[PDB]
């Protein structure tokens, strides 16, 4: 998220996430995310 | 079965998705393990007779 | 329509909005009531 280049539509870049502990409670106070408008999962519910 | 849902068990579908868009797919799968219990009991009274 | 009751509180978040970070002190879109918002 705080990584400077990024990329475009047609040459989307790939990151796997590997084994992990996922914390994203921090994810949210974090200036980038603002938005989980999506379906399928939830955002309190990654946390489970 | 899903019955056209997400999930056949329950419990991720409380553990998954959101406290009221659950309540569809949990009211979808209810609609229809209340359906196939209601033929079981409309079969077996067809069958003593 | 008539109703029982009706409130009405004051409080001010950044828009945080997707709720009403605020299980921190959780209105549910099968709430009964409605929401105001302005600049």
């Amino acid at each position: 998220f705080n990584a400077t280049r990024f990329a475009s539509v047609y040459a989307w870049n790939r990151k796997r996430i590997s084994n992990c502990v996922a914390d994203y409670s921090v994810l949210y106070n974090l200036a980038p995310f603002f938005t989980f408008k999506c379906y399928g999962v939830s955002p309190t519910k990654l946390n489970d | 079965s899903k019955f056209g849902a997400i999930s056949s068990v329950l419990n991720d579908i409380f553990s998954r998705l959101d406290p009221p868009e659950a309540e569809v797919q949990i009211d979808r799968l209810i609609t229809g393990r209340l359906q196939s219990l209601q033929t079981y009991v409309t079969q077996q009274l067809i069958r003593a007779a | 329509l008539c109703f029982t009751n009706v409130y009405a509180d004051s409080f001010v978040i950044r828009g945080e909005v997707r709720q009403i970070n605020i299980d921190y002190n959780k209105l549910p879109d099968d709430f009964t009531g409605c929401v105001i918002a302005w600049n």
